[PDB]
């Protein structure tokens, strides 16, 4: 309802320039390789591309190059499964269900907390100042004045702790992007369970 | 006017948060909700005082016929108002600007707004634009499926990386800041319990984590090597990093030029 | 030639242009100092803890001539002006605000000393990786391939000179997957067919560098009717 | 309210901060690139469907 002084702003970039992005990296990495992370786009036939990952974890070109329909029907399942696995399971997307929940939370208790009393007469300053002459008007307001700073307080403490969270997934995020995205990683289960390769 | 099904027995009305959103006028039986008057924030948009005194300014979370229509009333609570030309008013999902002509021209960003639209000074005379900010110049590859690319040639960079390490370590007398030197202060502080101890223990620990991160990030090596008093590396000349003797701190020049460049009781 | 081994590149490479490699660097070196130089916010980082760290403490020294509620915010005053009986009503208030105060101004202090050392971290182990060795993590270690690093201190902090090597001036070319000689069928041992038009070589990934195709960098390895896109040519042994 | 000091401005302060650090978040993880790429008419690339 807009709340009472508190107010949400939008973020920067919208949805669409993040789809426009993920876009690019994706006809990056799959008309170039790894060659448009490191200087000028450079093309190459994609059974190519393959042949080279597959050298990268320690099997000749071969073998790709005489099982090639049957890797790649493996692959087309193995896709086509993704959209099946995550459209009928509840929990799976909990990790970002969690921040909307915490933060739809953390502003419904902070808006709740303007009924309290904090042992005054009334919660209502309008009634206090036309039912009260200012010299005993003052000894009620202190008290709420005290009560809803620390409200504030420890809202704002929260928030810090919380956002320092949040910038450390947040720079995971751009490790990972960086060194399974834009190339092939030899780090033991940092893209994938198994031998890495692509993203 | 409301569309609340009153039981005939209550007057007022509350929601989730429990705040009157709906009445009942006594003497004529009828149910009106309340909502609350428009409220906001104001945001000023200015390049630097060296370049130009013009501004911008953005009410945020508003529709701009509301503010246009308060300000014909004389109903805003900041007294200045812009000229408002009947060409210089924009809506964006963030709000109401007032004193930026928009353009369809796309430019990187120079100072961000919104949800997609930056502002920035240009000469066209000199004024304040806002625009859709641009993502970056279109590419596309020649994909093929016998055809390749080769680089024939190459290119030696260098980068610079910049990062903090240790901040400054500061110690706290509870007596002396809270009480000075009265002692029925002290005597009166004395009852509130170990509060003080907790405050010195966190700021010794800051500290000694302080020392911590230099030692840990600067002492990689046990021995200390030295460059050989001839320095002929097979072209490569290495002056700039090395140190310099002349001067008595012993710094490289760079590191001179660094360590003037950063000014701090 | 060890580093440009590692990048995968021959060390014939920069046997032969050691004297371009060279000036290069000296260029790149130079221009660092100039970049630095005439650059307002290059050194933000380091700037916004000093900035951070003095308003934090002109904050706390300034809430000292605060009231709270009292009738003054002097001690001195209050003591010889009043009796015991009604000093202590106003000094109490006093206390419970520096209190809070104090207490505001440590807990932030510790939010931000667990920033600093999650970035002291980060440096060590960039210390480790990029200057004690050579790394393959890509854009770990700069922007390119990474050759070498070179550490400079600052003002409470560290800044980094990381060398990289930038492939320049491509040119396109026709490929194919193999070679089909007597029935056989060729891959590369390393590199990758290419043809400029009429002819057909070897070359190495990173480099152009044509070679006559031989039994002696390739591997025969199968038949010839189940790759795809094959191309027959001749095989010198 | 005015007799409190000033516990006001380093609230905005904090959550100023916050946000501006929000923003970042995203530059810095989506924003990789500084060309955008774009893919051919014909999508075939070997068998592999996309
Ligand atoms: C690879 O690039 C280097 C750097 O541009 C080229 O060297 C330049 O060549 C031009 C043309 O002769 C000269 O005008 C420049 O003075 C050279 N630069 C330097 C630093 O010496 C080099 O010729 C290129 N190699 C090839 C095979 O094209
Ligand atoms: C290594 O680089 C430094 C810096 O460019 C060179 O020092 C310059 O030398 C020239 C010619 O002697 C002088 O005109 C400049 O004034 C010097 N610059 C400075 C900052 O002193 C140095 O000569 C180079 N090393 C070699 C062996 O040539
Ligand atoms: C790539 O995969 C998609 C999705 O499986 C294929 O699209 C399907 O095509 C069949 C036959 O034309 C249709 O019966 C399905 O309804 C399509 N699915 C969807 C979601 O549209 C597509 O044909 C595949 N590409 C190629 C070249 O075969
Ligand atoms: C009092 O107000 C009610 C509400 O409109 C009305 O119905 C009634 O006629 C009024 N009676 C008198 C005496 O004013
Ligand atoms: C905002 O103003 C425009 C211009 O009159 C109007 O068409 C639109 O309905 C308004 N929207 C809101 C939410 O007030
Ligand atoms: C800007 O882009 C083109 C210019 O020809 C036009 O179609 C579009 O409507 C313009 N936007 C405006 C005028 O707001
Ligand atoms: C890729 O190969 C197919 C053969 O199935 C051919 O029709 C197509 O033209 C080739 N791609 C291009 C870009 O020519
Ligand atoms: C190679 O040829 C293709 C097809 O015309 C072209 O798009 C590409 O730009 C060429 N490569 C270079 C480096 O000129
Ligand atoms: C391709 O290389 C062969 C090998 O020497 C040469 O004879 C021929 O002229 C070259 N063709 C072109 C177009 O450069
Ligand atoms: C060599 O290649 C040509 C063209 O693809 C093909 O017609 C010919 O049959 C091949 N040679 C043999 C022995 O099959």
């Amino acid at each position: 309802q807009k709340f009472n002084g508190l107010t949400v702003l939008p973020p920067l970039l919208t949805d669409e320039m993040i789809a426009q992005y993920t876009s690019a990296l994706l006809a990056g990495t799959i008309t170039s390789g790894w060659t448009f992370g490191a200087g000028p786009a450079l093309q190459i036939p994609f059974p190519m591309q393959m042949a080279y990952r597959f050298n990268g974890i320690g099997v000749t070109q071969n073998v790709l190059y005489e099982n090639q329909k049957l890797i790649a029907n493996q692959f087309n399942s193995a896709i086509g499964k993704i959209q099946d696995s995550l459209f009928s399971t509840p929990s799976a997307l909990g990790k970002l269900q969690d921040v909307v929940n915490h933060n739809a939370q953390a502003l419904n208790t902070l808006v709740k907390q303007l009924s309290s009393k904090f042992g005054a007469i009334s919660s209502v300053l309008n009634d206090i100042l036309s039912r009260l002459d200012p010299p005993e008007a003052e000894v009620q307001i202190d008290r709420l004045i005290t009560g809803r700073l620390q409200s504030l307080q420890t809202y704002v403490t929260q928030q810090l702790i919380r956002a320092a969270e949040i910038r450390a997934s947040a720079n995971l995020a751009a490790t990972k992007m960086s060194e399974c995205v834009l190339g092939q990683s030899k780090r033991v289960d940092f893209c994938g369970k198994g031998y890495h390769l692509m993203s | 006017k409301s569309n609340k099904k009153f039981l005939p027995f209550q007057q007022f009305g509350r929601d989730i948060v429990d705040t009157t959103d709906a009445v009942r006028d006594p003497q004529t039986l009828e149910i009106l909700d309340i909502t609350p008057c428009s409220f906001g924030g104001v945001s000023v948009i200015t390049p630097g005082t060296n370049t130009s005194n013009q501004v911008a300014v953005l009410y945020q979370g508003v529709n701009c016929t509301e503010v246009s229509v308060a300000i014909h009333a004389d109903q805003l609570t900041p007294t200045w108002r812009v000229y408002s030309t009947g060409s210089n008013v924009f809506q964006t999902r963030a709000g109401c600007l007032i004193g930026a002509e928009y353009v369809n021209n796309s430019y990187e960003c120079d100072i961000p707004i919104g949800a997609g639209i930056c502002a920035s000074y240009q000469t066209q005379s000199q004024s304040i634009i806002a625009y859709t900010m641009s993502l970056g110049a279109e590419n596309s590859v020649a994909y093929s499926n016998n055809s390749i690319a080769i680089p024939t040639n190459f290119t030696i960079s260098v980068t610079t990386e910049i990062l903090p390490v240790s901040m400054t370590k500061t110690s706290v007398d509870c007596t002396m800041y809270i009480c000075g030197d009265s002692t029925e202060c002290s005597n009166l502080l004395l009852q509130y319990g170990s509060f003080c101890t907790q405050l010195k223990r966190a700021l010794t620990g800051i500290a000694v984590e302080q020392d911590k991160n230099t030692q840990e990030v600067f002492a990689q090596v046990k021995q200390i090597y030295k460059t050989p008093p001839i320095k002929y590396f097979g072209g490569f000349n290495f002056s700039q990093i090395l140190p310099d003797p002349s001067k008595p701190s012993k710094r490289s020049p760079i590191e001179d030029l660094l360590f003037n460049k950063v000014t701090l009781a | 030639a060890y580093r440009f081994n590692g990048i995968g590149v021959t060390q014939n490479v920069l046997y032969e242009n050691q004297k371009l490699i060279a000036n290069q660097f000296n260029s790149a070196i130079g221009k660092i100092q100039d970049s630095l130089f005439s650059t307002p916010s290059a050194l933000g980082k380091l700037q916004d803890v000093v900035n951070h760290n003095a308003q934090a403490l002109n904050t706390l020294v300034k809430q000292l001539s605060s009231k709270f509620g009292a009738i003054s915010s002097v001690l001195n005053d209050i003591l010889s002006r009043l009796d015991p009986p009604e000093a202590e009503v106003q000094i109490d208030r006093l206390i419970t605000g520096r209190l809070q105060s104090l207490q505001t101004y440590v807990t932030q202090q510790l939010i931000r000393a667990a920033e600093i050392r999650a970035s002291a971290n980060l440096a060590a182990t960039k210390m480790s990786e990029c200057v004690l060795g050579q790394s393959k993590r890509v854009d770990f270690c700069g922007k390119g391939y990474h050759l070498m690093s070179f550490p400079q201190s600052a003002p409470h902090g560290v800044v980094f000179l990381h060398v990289t090597y930038v492939p320049a001036q491509e040119k396109n070319f026709t490929t194919a997957p193999a070679i089909c000689h007597d029935g056989k069928a060729h891959f590369p041992r390393e590199g990758v067919f290419v043809s400029n038009g009429t002819h057909w070589f070897v070359t190495q990934r990173n480099f152009y560098e044509p070679q006559i195709i031989t039994t002696d960098n390739t591997f025969v390895s199968g038949n010839c009717d189940v790759v795809i896109g094959i191309v027959n040519n001749t095989v010198y042994d």
